[PDB]
């Protein structure tokens, strides 16, 4: 299917035991009524194109993904800036994203780094990459970044933004973003229970960044991740959200202070 | 030769008077697991009788001001009869099942019932706290019900954050007062793994929301419940060791 | 045992109060065998 | 497979669920003119849609002392729309009409309608004067009613000194309480003349009249409106010249 | 719009005031363009 | 195209709208005596038309407190009639049977009927006295009704010692008021001997048992009739000589 859908040359009926226009909706289906069994048409050949609106074409934006800061202080500094990898941590991939239940892509991740103020000095950084399971750097000049067996890279911040493809690395068949149940066994509390609803199979190791250099550098920057899906495939289509999110790996609402899907009207007899 | 229909698996029969046609969900029929999309090496059992077969839970009065209820499927017959104790000793646990709502009135009554299964229904906390020691999660028999039940609070947002009104994607079925008083949904296994344990994951759930209310005039009958009854169609298992509560 | 499982529902200026008729019968399988007295009699008058 | 029906004519549609069968009047359907039986010289113009679809009257509410209504079908539908300023502007026309009366009622209230063509339905005058001058005659509300409608004074003798018992003879239908809430009866073209003009002259008029009066008991519905829609099937039109009002 | 045609009649002892369900889909024709952000979101808070 | 029916037999009609399906009794069609089986050597007669037809009784109201009503078949209608003057003056008699009984009611009504032939239906008294003396026995007009009918004392027994509960061994069949409104039992000829006098011998007998209370709510109709028709289909006699009355 190329194009949308043609239509053909209807007329009138005059005759009775036919009804199209009668789809019960009791039986969980929808109506299949078209328009020649309807309002006499006319002869069109539709030559409108439906290659925009596949899932390829729909997840292959790259939008905003993790902002990760590094202050690099003279007595109170840390060096290094670790980020877990998730994406529900702003609320529009997230919501084109949670519009299905199990998916499975590829990554394209880029990086863009600049300076508080603004500006690109010629300094050298690196990208490190922590699987889950090996240690986390403490310190900038740790023993982690030898990255022996550890995928890295090094780039400065005056070369245009590196760009590494990610493969799929979830150790199921695809990945979830809803997991109705427990990661764990035995009694589960009643009062909170901040471990229902944790997805098992979507950590992804923590990504790590710092200067390489000798002592020190005076500058704050502050790197931006984004995320571009390739090779895609959705399954269990769900509504869309139509309330704000409130948490970073909670679905929740606020019981008071509800929204509305539709905003208000004058009257209900009336369109404007 | 359509409004009549028979359910007959195992040692059990459904019947009814006033129905409309089955929904098969996702066009697939449950099946069992493939050799090709398998995982584990142990043998699994298949009882084949004594699991599969329709399983009635209690009834639910419907007033006037109810708002809704849900359950949990492999959750629901979990400690009732042979599919509870053979899912408490194994680990791995696959099947389908087969829905049937009866919701029978009089021809004075009006009202109608959505019931729909929605896959991964995890339940949202009610709250305007975005701290983590204060933010709201919902108890265990709140996310798993049991074979009681569950009500709704706010209904109108799926108790999700996602409008009941978009709803209508996932397999679902209206029970209407004026032309049916059963609803009827076939689900197979939707998972991303093909074994799971049937304890601490449930895959999906079944709601029962009345979005038009139940009316009628002074001098009717007023006990009006909701029943239902689940039948694990293709039920797999594997991973035998000690028998778990939960 | 006969359970109730949704309910009895009836609309306006209609009795509600029913009855249900109870039937039983055999199968084609049903078969019987040694033949002996029934215990619906034991006395009897001089006719 | 014949109590429901979906008739559409341009771009309306009637759906039904309890119908008879429809009444095709005198066994001829509507055709377009031939060659043969023509007189004109003018080609005449077929729009084909814009004047060839269903147009919904108003409803009137049916009371427990009403006795009727009559319409006149190239008068009622001639100042509205596509198919009036097409019958303003012309001199000769000639069209079929499907017809469609709804009426529905729940299963407690009884009665029955007679909906029925009359071809050259004329108006009588109701007195008892034979002088010229005092002879009473109806107005040209009366006669022609217009959109609205007009109702009888005697129906009985279907205010023209006719019995309405003989009026079976006409294509009729009866809109039974119990049995259905709908009639549907398709007219052909009926005139002496090939064309002619669709506002000096109509043609034919339908006719409801209440036989079996409407009976309820008290708390149930008491608005029961009488809605008609009428399609004017195979129009022509001839004689182009300015537009006239009346 | 949505029109009466003739009456909601009703017999006695029966509730008088129902409801309509509206529902709407997309047809076989039905093609979409140019794709964009949404308006349904604007702010967000710092998760 | 199975609740619907046209029973007629010479020139009567029978026409319904809510029916079951008929009831052949035995599975035997009633078909004239083959000469094998025949006794006597003059020849019987065969009215065909004046005798055999759907012969009305009278109504009865079914109250709430009712118990039941029975009937003798070859002596309802021996008084009325070409079939009753027919059977007067001849000595033997030997026919067949339609059976029609008629109880309509709204949706709103309750309860149920039990119509069922009984052959040889003996009346059996009612006392606790064994004395030949004063042992009750059932006058004429409680064995022989007539075209009228007789009323049951102990439905529950039968009025004959034999439990009700049992009395569905017979060619039976039911009228419930939410299902049918009429019930149809076509019974043979029912002997040890070929032919028989239709005066001192009822060959079988009609009762109607409700079983199921009539329940209504104050407002609705209270009188709820039973009608019933008999058709004695394919009536020989034989042994002509001067009329009898009984």
């Amino acid at each position: 299917a190329e194009s949308a859908a043609n239509t053909t040359p209807s007329s009138h009926r005059l005759e009775t035991g036919r009804v199209p226009a009668l789809q019960a909706a009791e039986t969980g289906a929808t109506s299949n009524a078209t328009d020649e069994n309807m309002i006499e048409t006319r002869c069109v050949v539709n030559r409108n194109g439906v290659l925009e609106t596949t899932i390829n074409h729909f997840f292959s934006r790259s939008g905003l993904v993790g902002v990760v800061n590094l202050t690099d202080g003279g007595t109170d500094t840390t060096g290094y800036a670790t980020w877990d990898i998730d994406i529900m941590g702003f609320v529009q991939l997230r919501r084109k994203c949670e519009m299905f239940t199990y998916m499975r892509f590829n990554a394209e991740f880029t990086f863009v780094t600049t300076t508080k103020n603004g500006e690109a000095r010629p300094y050298m950084l690196q990208y490190m990459y922590v699987p889950p399971g090996a240690p986390k750097p403490t310190g900038r000049d740790a023993f982690q970044w030898q990255t022996a067996t550890n995928p890295s890279v090094f780039v400065k911040l005056t070369d245009p933004p590196a760009q590494v493809s990610v493969p799929f690395m979830s150790p199921a068949s695809a990945y979830q973003w809803f997991y109705d149940g427990y990661p764990t066994f035995g009694q589960h509390p009643e009062t909170s229970n901040t471990t229902y609803g944790l997805c098992p199979n979507n950590m992804m190791g923590t990504f790590a960044v710092r200067v390489v250099s000798r002592e020190a550098s005076q500058l704050k920057l502050q790197t931006r991740v984004y995320m571009k899906l390739k090779h895609v495939r959705a399954w269990v289509p769900r509504p869309i959200r139509s309330q704000p999110y409130l948490l970073k790996n909670f679905p929740n609402y606020d019981s008071s202070k509800i929204t509305n899907s539709a905003r208000d009207r004058s009257s209900i007899k009336q369109a404007n | 030769s359509d409004r009549v229909a028979q359910l007959t698996v195992g040692n059990s029969s459904i019947t009814t008077q006033e129905a409309a046609n089955i929904v098969l969900a996702y066009g697939e029929w449950p099946e069992y697991c493939p050799d090709t999309d398998a995982t584990a090496v142990d043998k699994p059992t298949r009882p084949d009788v004594s699991v599969n077969r329709f399983y009635t839970l209690d009834s639910k009065m419907w007033q006037e001001n109810s708002t809704g209820w849900y359950w949990k499927f492999p959750d629901v017959l979990n400690k009732t009869g042979v599919f509870g104790q053979n899912a408490q000793f194994h680990y791995l646990y696959r099947s389908g099942f087969c829905l049937h709502v009866q919701c029978n009135a009089s021809k004075f009554h009006q009202g109608a019932l959505l019931v729909a299964v929605i896959p991964e229904f995890v339940i949202a906390g009610r709250g305007s706290n975005t701290k983590p020691n204060e933010a709201p999660h919902p108890g265990f028999t709140t996310t798993f019900p049991g074979t009681t039940g569950a009500t709704f609070h706010d209904p109108y947002v799926l108790d999700s954050g996602v409008p009941l009104s978009q709803a209508l994607i996932y397999p679902h079925q209206w029970i209407n007062l004026r032309t049916n008083n059963c609803a009827t949904v076939i689900v197979p296994y939707i998972n991303a793994v093909p074994f799971d344990s049937a304890i601490n994951h449930s895959n999906f759930g079944l709601i029962v929301i009345p979005v038009s209310p139940l009316k009628y005039s002074s001098g009717a009958t007023t006990a009006i419940p909701i029943t239902i009854t689940i039948a694990p169609l293709n039920s797999e298992f594997g991973g035998l060791r000690q028998a778990v509560s939960q | 045992t006969l359970w109730y499982q949704t309910n009895y529902v009836v609309p306006p200026e209609t009795p509600g109060e029913a009855y249900i008729i109870a039937m039983g019968a055999a199968q084609d399988n049903f078969t019987l065998k040694i033949c002996k007295d029934t215990d619906e009699v034991t006395q009897q008058a001089v006719l």
